RNA sequence: GAGUCGUCUCGGGCGAGAGCCCAUAUCGACCCCGAGGCUUGCUACCUCGCUGUCGGCUCUUCCCAUCCUGGCCCUGCAGC
RNA sequence: UAGAAGCAGCCAUCCUUUAAAGAGUGCGUAACAGCUCACCCGUCGAGGUCCGGGGCCCCGAAAAUGGACGGGGCUCAAGC
């Protein structure tokens, strides 16, 4: 298990990115906007030493080793979100009634599920940009957990645990993520 | 295990055999090279793996400068599933042997090609399907001949140096042709304290004595 | 249509500890431990 | 297939089975069982045994490409001991035991099937063979 | 009524076993450990210069280990 | 047994050869085919995965006027 003791890690950052703190709260500033977050955990600093950005606590625990490296891949992620954005698939598919899926206003509307004359419906934040195009219907935006969400937030308010889940399966769902999810 | 246990084990196969290569062994799989390994086994000759014996080189240099050595193998060959072959075949018929068992290939989509892909001409031997209309899509004629799924022409697709695609591969495979074309490369090829290479074995120096 | 639909919804355990669909790399609700506990879906699987 | 019209049993005592040439049917060469016939005769030994065996059935210039089942070691192994089972009931019978000249004459043979590099190794897979039947 | 908790009520752990097959869709023995004060009983602490019984009626408070309504999960959940 | 061709089931579970192979982990097929794992070498270029005692803290934990640590309030302590 983990032989650490400083504890000390050390996140690589190119000159593509430029990375200021002040405080225990990292801003990240690229190309394509920008982004701040909130790491909070207590006794630990976060500080640019020169073109890297170290996280570092004096005391190794288990708990703070853990916390350090999510924090680390957090910066990761916030570095390749201002490059370039990423983009989720889903595809609405259905078992009879023809099902109309189109963005209206900064939710998602849903019409013709199940022939229903009702909406379902799922938040767009502002970050993210959702585009249909044809049954087919993409998320995308800055920030993976901006593009997480929002895409996740569609799926579940379509999900089928009112009938049977076997021969009621109407309903659009995640076809990528980043492979397929879900499986056991 | 223990170090240097091995080395000196592989230090004394070396010796037995006049010709000790290192090719790459992770290109191929399986059956075809398994018929090969086999064939090589009747014909005076091993392959061997481990995981750090194709470094430490330095005692195979001290047991002798005429098997691997560090004289002209320089720096120390440990590539990604590489083995060592030895045998008692001629560097100039071990590397004509290798140049023939090599195919086909593995799919593996996403690489860059070595060699020229191709789609040819002729009945796939397939039905009326998905297939067709993916031909049609790259540009490549077709026609319904023998009730099957006909090509109406040849196109070389891609040459070297440039990859292939997913979708392209995918087209490659349904063919049920290959889209790579790399097999067992040898990184070298050492006998009696001259380095074979690709080049070297190529040549003959007589040819240029002869004309001159 | 199928295949899709039941992963999202389908492909994740149970434990009959809890009553309730966990993840599918768990062995537990979040806390429960293990008693010998087995799927979900049973006789059609 | 799955009715079996590219897969396809054929016997090594007896001929034309009608199960899977009969549904396949058509004429490769002159019909299904065309190479039925050539095949029986040769992977033929004392025990009539299922030898899995390859057509092609394609009807529309006659074609196809086959291979050629080349006896089992398991079917030559019968032929030897005398018995055509294993045991009658799995794993409570004579299996049987082959003298040293017989099991090298089936290697012999089963050479260029087998992977070998000598003919004392193929004589070891052979014998191996016949100790684990049921 | 207090004390008490054998009896009673209820829970948890282990899982023999049947459920075509598959312990847990469902049902669940042997055994072991708690909780409650709602049955029964034990206690003789409190009252014999009286603290009047039960049931109904009427009128009201509180509690959940929740019958229904709301929101949820599984299934040996096709639908119903 | 039509098929049981690793994969209805029963029992055996042997031998050669190695990036690598279990008479085969699961899917799949009427049974095959096909998809795939353990496994391995190698890249990432490290200290790696374990198991076993102890202390503590969590889960296990459902009750009837507002009752609880004496009360307030207290989480680098006013806690152990």
């Amino acid at each position: 298990m983990p032989v650490d003791a400083w504890i000390r890690e050390e996140v690589e950052i190119p000159e593509g990115v430029e990375v200021t703190v002040e405080g225990y709260k990292v801003k990240v500033k690229g190309p394509k906007g920008e982004l701040e977050r909130e790491f909070f955990w207590p006794g630990i600093q976060i500080f640019t030493e020169d073109g890297n950005v170290v996280i570092y606590k004096d005391f190794p625990r288990r708990k703070d080793v853990a916390i350090a490296r999510t924090f680390a891949a957090h910066i990761r992620n916030m570095i390749k979100g201002v490059t370039e954005g990423f983009t989720y698939k889903l595809k609405v598919v259905y078992s009879h009634f023809p099902i109309s899926v189109k963005v209206q206003g900064d939710e998602v509307i849903i019409e013709n599920f199940l022939g229903e004359k009702a909406p379902r419906k799922a938040k767009i934040l502002p970050g993210v940009t959702v585009k249909v195009r044809g049954q087919e219907i993409i998320v995308e935006g800055i920030d993976k957990e901006a593009v997480g969400q929002t895409a996740a937030n569609i799926e579940q308010a379509t999900r089928i645990t009112k009938w049977d889940r076997r021969i009621f399966q109407d309903g659009i769902y995640i076809v990528e993520k980043a492979g397929k999810p879900i499986t056991f | 295990e223990w170090k240097k246990k091995e080395v000196e084990e592989l230090a004394n196969l070396i010796k037995s055999y006049p010709v000790v290569a290192l090719v790459d062994v992770s290109s191929m799989p399986a059956y075809p090279l398994s018929q090969m390994r086999r064939l090589i086994r009747e014909n005076n000759g091993l392959l061997r793996v481990s995981r750090n014996t194709l470094i430490e080189l330095a005692i195979k240099k001290v047991a002798q400068e005429l098997g691997k050595p560090e004289l002209e193998k320089l720096i120390n060959y440990i590539e990604g599933g590489a083995g060592i072959l030895v045998t008692t075949m001629n560097p100039f018929k071990l590397y004509k042997f290798l140049q023939q068992n090599r195919q086909p290939a593995p799919a593996k989509p996403g690489a860059k090609v070595p060699k020229d892909v191709v789609i040819p001409a002729g009945p796939t031997s397939l039905a009326p399907g998905p297939i067709v209309g993916q031909m049609q899509a790259m540009g490549i004629p077709a026609r319904i001949e023998r009730g099957k799924v006909t090509i109406q022409k040849d196109t070389v697709v891609l040459k070297a140096g440039e990859e292939i695609t997913p979708e392209l591969a995918n087209i490659l495979n349904a063919l049920g042709i290959q889209p790579l074309e790399v097999g067992l490369d040898l990184l070298a090829v050492y006998e009696d304290g001259i380095i074979y290479t690709p080049d070297v074995l190529a040549i003959d120096e007589s040819e240029y004595i002869n004309m001159l | 249509r199928f295949p899709e639909a039941e992963a999202r919804i389908f492909k994740k355990y149970v434990c009959l500890r809890c009553g309730a669909t966990n993840p599918w790399g768990a062995k537990k609700c979040r806390k429960c431990g293990y008693k010998r506990l087995r799927p979900k879906a049973k006789e059609p699987r | 297939m799955p009715k079996q019209v590219v897969e396809v049993l054929v016997e090594g005592g007896k001929a034309t089975p009608g199960p899977p040439l009969g549904p396949a049917i058509g004429p490769l060469g002159l019909n299904v069982k065309q190479v039925v016939d050539k095949i029986n005769e040769a992977t033929k030994d004392f025990a009539g045994m299922q030898v899995p065996v390859k057509i092609i059935v394609d009807p529309v210039t006659k074609q196809f490409e086959i291979e050629v089942g080349v006896p089992p070691t398991s079917q030559l192994i019968k032929k030897e001991l005398g018995l055509e089972k294993g045991s009658g009931e799995p794993k409570h019978n004579i299996v049987g035991n082959l003298t040293m000249e017989q099991v090298i004459k089936i290697a012999k043979m089963k050479k260029d099937q087998m992977l070998a590099l000598t003919l004392k190794a193929a004589a070891k897979e052979v014998i191996g063979t016949a100790l684990s039947m049921g």
